[PDB]
């Protein structure tokens, strides 16, 4: 009764529409494709009516305990407006796949999502990392939705929320796993986009 | 003529059609759903396209896709729909056939018979006429659009309008059955004991006779419909029946019914009167359960 | 557990799973052949779920299974039994070995040597080929003389 | 007339088969009375009788009342006579009441001679009690229910079936080798085996949970068709 | 036993897990089979 | 044209249901139906298959109907009992039948299928000679164990036959027995039932060829053949069902030298005691 | 310890489970005596005893002989005590011998006190007779064998399980919606339910046809492994 | 009950079944 799942499609693909109809989840395919993922999420917010919005990437599968392990703090702190969850990759990363050390060496991103975000949690600087997160819709409506300026929209909207007085939180238990980049070129490109967005925010 | 037929042996099928069996030949190409399959079939000219149907919600989009494929890629193509578990009524199969499908394979037929039926259609040209407008075909699937008790006037008018629709199968429009109740119970009481389920099912009371019109119901499966819309044991509530399943017979019977005097028509009992059930049966949702009642053995 | 069409059940240990398959190990290769359909029994807590499978590979104890076309409910159950388990990722991260700087240095040195050997096969500028081959040659000679 | 269904072993499906056969016979136009002779009193729950309905012919006779007031009408052509709920103490010491239920024989004789009922199905237990022997004595025909397995194969060689009983097979599986071997051996050896058998159907498993006979629960199911065939066989052969 | 594994792995001794899927399946089962509904309540 | 709406059908097609329309005529057997359909031009002829022996005369009747009467006529074969093989269905389709309705489909599905063929014309080629169609029912005519060379020659001859369905001639299976049992013992536990099934042994392998068996329905055939479950007798299985694959496996099996081939070879008891 | 296995109804698998449990216990090194109290006398056949072998403790006590002579030595760590064959007259008249078998209780007590057998398994019927009650009282612990179906769901709500008995599930099937629903209900409503359940495995059906326990007949079967799990649970929990 | 085990060895399938399972063979002698 209190969980709505939405599929947002910027390609207007009919297979996704039929899949949403078959499984019983919602579907939105916006006519105008502007601001990319941030614009898609804003258009979705224009129709969704729920206290909390949880953003998931396409390849990230949540565990069944995700909401129970996350929603406790939102009812304890009224000022909270963002919760973050670690990003795990069951797919082998380009380093792990090419160099032959998959389960031996830790992932490239497990230092960040294992220690750095937990450190940012103390100083109230845990920024949105795209997926595996929950944002209260009342604070998010005041800021005008997801920021659309930079290519790293998650960090920008988290910065705006922190600048309006709202706090953030981080939970260490990995409750969602995704697919790593399939090649070194993909890793280079995604890091380039992240760095460009961060320098733009700076 | 789409003169070139270079993919006359290519079989473009949904992955569900082959129930895990390996592709039989090099000519079999599998697809995950019936939207990638449609995209690939928009470029074919003589291939066999096998769709998979697993839910009733995907009949209208499948009908539209089949219509587009038939109206654009010509008659040389072979479109097959493989029902997997249970998704179709007879009317839905008629809609799919009218949109351009060569054959709909029932779920009862196992995989081997399905493959033989697939190979049965090779070299055959779809020579039937597929209309440009899909809305007419979609409207043909349900032409009554009113459920439950209707006045004698409204019942007669609705049934006659259905029988006068030319875009419907001949002698397949429905069954008109008149039920004469058991002497112990009246006709309004019999009306209280009937719960139609589908949209096109209607009924009315008049002249000590309950008449039912079940839309798109064949004569051979009238008892199944009656068992679905009445306490299973038919015969504990009606004495005899008269069935009309042909257009001329139904029209003549409607003409006879129109001659009934308005003073002999019926009305449903008020909801206050719906306190004591007529017989020992309760309608808990969409099913009839008979409640045992005490009695004395003789 | 695995279920055959004749009604015999045998225990097995799932070793890996993917979107469309599983990999199991059987102590003794009880009864399975490379095309037979098999029902796979998976437990989520105290509840058991059944998934139709086809055997793809049999290599002794190890058997590869391919999932049959599942319904929506079967898809949900399979995801809840394989992917969306709230124990896999936490234990995955907790099973990472600790940091040993000297072993890490040795591993990185071996990785650099492996990369040099990799480039000792293909070469964009042909000239670099000879230099890379010479470097790899001397390097493995030294490795053999540590 | 009086058709007693008894199981060679417990759990074979005597109660569900009895309820289904009564439903099919009343669907064929026969007036049917079902008598639950098993003290566990599970036949009533197949006819939508509440679990708290303690009344029955056995309970009425034990309490001194009249068993004729313990009958339940399901349809116009199907009547039910439950055994009645016994207390825990009565179940623990069955010898305190097993000899107090003799008048049911005379009552069933009266009902048989009345002519109101064309079939009187009796669901009999397997406990070698005196009452079961008397009820079998008053039965015109008997049906022995078996499953195709080792247990029933052994039992058919060491325990005495009622005289004139025909063997009915239930819970027949698909793709069971030992079952196929035993079934072929029975086809070539068992003279009393009926030509009809009932396959394991989820409908028979769900009918008791839905508190309906399998014919009422799901008439399209295979077990319902098999029960209809058995009812036709009984009408053609066991009528007189 | 996934929640038990989590509790054994990373603390969490006071978070009582509410398995709403099991409850919804049980409610649907009680609605579907009148025998279970009769005996349960 | 004139009798397009007419539906000439056998009585057994409808399991007691009344003639569904005015355009229905019911006949007793598929002989008077053939005579009446000879006069028909564009009607629908619905035969019925009760027993296996009817296939050949029914094929002859369908052939004559599709030859004398053109492509307007619609010929359907409603199967009422499980008395048909895939090869027989292919023969009936080749002789001129629009489609064969399986016995699994109930009456309503059959009526919808009869509605399906309306307005359609039979564009497939029906050969003038009927014997060349019946010859395709069983082309092998060889059962049981064969030596390696004879087995390979028979299978190769079957593969080169042009009058056989492509990729549907049969299945070639190589079975590797579990350690502890030889291939001769596996050969003893192997009793093919059909005429076109042959078996051979060579190089610690048991090789089967099942004529016209499809890859999906291979476990059923093997269960029929072997007395014990397949899986407790063999460790691995290799299957070739496509023509190219079967030909490649045959040409890789001929390079097996003799002396590697094969030929058929010519419980606790409790004791009483006193408990103390 | 003396462990008595009983079923809520016939046909649940009590004899097969008894034989399998005895085999698994003797496989772990524990001396086992397996005693059959069911008059049907079907436990002897799982240990390759001839059908014509009519010797047993009940027949020994009904002929004036000594019941200790009827024991059988299957393995060095397993002894079998068959009930003995009863004639048709004795089967159909159970009241003439059910009061004469009371001598077995003292003998079973002295066997327990002897210490030779580390486990004494008893296969008990549900005939509500004096012998069944006495032997079930002799049991230190007991297991209640049920199948997940409507019959057992009704029975558990209307009949008394032995004091302290745990519920063991046999014949757990595949793809049964009603079974899943009943098992979900039992996981919450039933507190004596064991965490381990036996599946519907063809090996259990074939073991009696081969006159062997399932562990001996097929050690790689899932039923054999689950019986081994039950034996380990009994060692850890029913030691004393 | 009526049991007719005479001429039971004249069929191949029954012979195989009796060979497999000692219980059926024991009863059929
Ligand atoms: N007017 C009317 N006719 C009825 C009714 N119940 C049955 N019929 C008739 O009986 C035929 C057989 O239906 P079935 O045996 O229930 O077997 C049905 C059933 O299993 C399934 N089916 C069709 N429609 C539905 C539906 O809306 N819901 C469900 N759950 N199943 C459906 O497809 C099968 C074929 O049904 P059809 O092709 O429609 O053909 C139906 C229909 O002509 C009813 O309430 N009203
Ligand atoms: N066994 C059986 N039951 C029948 C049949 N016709 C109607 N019913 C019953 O009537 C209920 C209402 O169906 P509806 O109003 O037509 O509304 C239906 C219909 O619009 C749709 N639907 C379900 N199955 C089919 C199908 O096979 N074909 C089509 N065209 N619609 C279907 O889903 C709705 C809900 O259906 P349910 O939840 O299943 O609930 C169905 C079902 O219990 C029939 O032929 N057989
Ligand atoms: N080479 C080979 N293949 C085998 C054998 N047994 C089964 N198959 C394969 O398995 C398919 C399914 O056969 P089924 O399930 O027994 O189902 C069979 C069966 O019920 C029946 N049938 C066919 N021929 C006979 C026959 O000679 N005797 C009997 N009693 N039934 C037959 O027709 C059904 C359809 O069979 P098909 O269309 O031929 O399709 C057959 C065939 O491709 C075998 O001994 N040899
Ligand atoms: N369950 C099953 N058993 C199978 C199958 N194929 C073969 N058999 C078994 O093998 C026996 C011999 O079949 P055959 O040598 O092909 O020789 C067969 C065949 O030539 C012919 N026949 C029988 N039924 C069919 C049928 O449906 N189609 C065709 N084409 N021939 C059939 O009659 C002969 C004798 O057959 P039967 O007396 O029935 O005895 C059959 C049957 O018991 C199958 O697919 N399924
Ligand atoms: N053919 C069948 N297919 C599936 N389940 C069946 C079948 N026959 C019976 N059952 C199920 O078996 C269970 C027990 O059957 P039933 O109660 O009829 O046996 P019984 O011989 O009366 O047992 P009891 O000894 O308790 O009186 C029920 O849950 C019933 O639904
Ligand atoms: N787990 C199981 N899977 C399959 N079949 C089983 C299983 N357990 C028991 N069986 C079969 O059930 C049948 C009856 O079970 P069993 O012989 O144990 O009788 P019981 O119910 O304990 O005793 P009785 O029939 O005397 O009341 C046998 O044929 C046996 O092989
Ligand atoms: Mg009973
Ligand atoms: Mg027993």
């Amino acid at each position: 009764d209190k969980l709505n799942i939405w599929i947002l499609d910027d390609g207007g693909r009919e297979e996704f529409r039929q899949f949403a109809q078959n499984v019983g989840v919602k579907y939105i395919a916006r006519t105008t494709h502007e601001h990319a993922k941030a614009g898609n999420i804003n258009n979705a917010l224009k129709y969704a009516k729920g206290e909390f919005v949880s953003i998931f990437d396409c390849d990230h599968v949540p565990t069944r305990s995700f909401l129970q392990m996350t929603m406790g703090w939102f009812l304890k702190e009224k000022q909270l407006a963002m919760m973050q969850t670690p990003h795990h990759f069951f797919s082998p990363d380009p380093f792990e796949r090419n160099l032959g050390r998959f389960r031996k060496t830790p992932n490239e991103g497990t230092l960040f999502y294992g220690l750095v975000q937990d450190g940012n949690d103390m100083w109230d600087a845990t920024f949105f990392c795209g997926s595996c997160a929950v944002i209260r819709r009342k604070p998010l409506d005041e800021i005008g939705g997801i920021a659309v300026e930079t290519v790293t929209e998650d960090a920008h909207t988290s910065l705006r929320l922190h600048r309006r007085g709202y706090t953030s939180a981080y939970m260490r238990i990995p409750q969602a796993a995704g697919l790593a980049t399939e090649s070194l070129s993909a890793h280079i490109g995604q890091r380039i986009r992240w760095a460009r967005g961060m320098v733009q925010i700076f | 003529e789409i003169q070139p037929r270079s993919d006359e042996k290519r079989i473009l099928s949904n992955v569900a059609v082959l129930e895990g069996a390996p592709p039989l030949s090099e000519h079999w190409q599998l697809f995950n759903n019936n939207e990638v399959l449609f995209n690939e079939a928009r470029t074919a000219q003589a291939a066999t396209v096998v769709f998979s149907l697993q839910q009733n919600a995907q009949i209208e989009p499948l009908a539209r896709s089949i219509h587009t494929l038939r109206r654009q890629r010509g008659s040389a193509m072979k479109i097959l729909v493989r029902e997997n578990t249970a998704s179709l009524r007879a009317t839905d199969e008629r809609l799919l056939l009218a949109c351009g499908a060569n054959m709909v394979i029932p779920w009862n037929a196992p995989l081997s018979r399905c493959l033989t039926m697939i190979e049965s259609v090779q070299g055959q040209k779809f020579s039937r006429y597929v209309p440009e407008d899909i809305t007419t075909l979609l409207s043909m699937t349900q032409p009554l659009k009113l459920r439950g008790f209707q006045k004698w006037d409204v019942f007669c008018n609705a049934v006659n309008n259905m029988m006068n629709n030319p875009l419907l199968p001949a002698h397949g429009k429905g069954v008109l059955v008149a039920l004469r109740p058991v002497p112990g119970i009246r006709v309004e009481q019999a009306l209280t004991l009937c719960r139609p389920n589908r949209t096109g099912d209607i009924m009315t009371i008049g002249g000590n006779r309950l008449v039912l019109f079940l839309s798109f119901c064949r004569i051979n499966d009238l008892d199944t419909a009656l068992n679905h819309i009445f306490p299973l044991p038919t015969g504990d509530i009606f004495s005899n029946r008269m069935v009309w399943f042909e257009d001329d017979q139904i029209s003549a019977e409607l003409v006879q019914m129109r001659l009934l005097a308005p003073e002999q028509w019926g009305m449903p009992l008020p909801l206050t009167q719906s306190s004591k059930p007529v017989i020992n049966a309760e309608h808990d949702g969409r099913h009839w359960r008979r409640i045992p009642e005490p009695m004395r053995l003789l | 557990a695995i279920a055959r069409e004749d009604g015999h059940l045998f225990s097995c240990t799932v070793q890996d799973f993917s979107d469309g398959g599983l990999g199991i190990k059987i102590n003794g290769q009880a009864q399975i052949l490379e095309g037979q359909k098999v029902n796979l029994l998976l437990k989520r807590g105290q509840q058991e779920y059944v998934f139709p499978t086809q055997v793809a590979r049999v290599m002794g104890n190890e058997v590869g299974l391919k999932l049959m076309p599942l319904t929506t409910q079967q898809h949900i159950d399979f995801v809840q039994c394989t992917f969306a388990r709230a124990d896999t990722w936490a234990l995955w991260q907790d099973s990472y070995p600790e940091d040993k700087p000297l072993e890490s240095l040795l591993d990185i040195l071996k990785l650099g040597f492996r990369g040099y050997r990799h480039l000792a096969e293909f070469a964009p500028s042909s000239v670099k080929g000879i230099f890379r081959v010479l470097t790899s040659l001397v390097s493995w000679v030294v490795s053999f003389i540590p | 007339a009086v058709l007693g269904l008894q199981g060679v072993r417990g759990g074979v499906g005597t109660t569900t088969i009895t309820a289904a056969l009564a439903w099919s016979l009343q669907m064929l136009g026969e007036n049917v009375l079902v008598v639950d002779a098993c003290p566990d009193n599970l036949l009533r729950l197949s006819f939508n009788v509440d679990f708290t309905h303690r009344q029955g012919w056995a309970r009425a006779m034990l309490d001194g009342q009249d068993w004729r007031d313990a009958g339940l009408r399901y349809t116009s052509q199907l009547d039910l006579l439950p055994f009645g709920q016994l207390s825990i103490e009565e179940q623990e010491n069955p010898q305190h009441w097993q000899t107090r239920l003799s008048d049911i024989c005379s009552g069933l004789q009266q009902l048989k001679a009345s002519g109101r009922y064309q079939w009187i199905l009796i669901d009999l237990p397997r406990d070698a009690s005196q009452i079961t022997h008397q009820l079998l004595s008053l039965c015109d025909h008997s049906l022995a229910i078996v499953n195709v397995d080792a247990n029933c194969h052994i039992r058919l060689h060491q325990q005495a079936l009622p005289d004139g009983a025909h063997i009915l097979i239930n819970n027949f599986r698909i793709g069971s080798q030992v079952q196929d071997d035993i079934y072929q051996l029975w086809l070539q050896s068992q003279r009393r085996l009926l030509p009809m058998l009932i396959h394991r159907d989820e409908a028979m498993a769900e009918c008791l949970a839905a508190k309906q006979p399998v014919g009422e629960y799901r008439s399209d199911a295979l077990a319902a068709e098999e029960i209809l065939t058995l009812a036709n066989w009984c009408l053609l052969n066991y009528s007189g | 036993n996934d929640i038990v594994a989590l509790k054994q792995a990373f603390s969490l001794p006071d978070i009582d897990y509410a398995d709403i899927s099991q409850r919804e399946q049980l409610a649907a089962a009680l609605k579907r089979w009148p025998l279970l509904a009769e005996f349960a309540q």
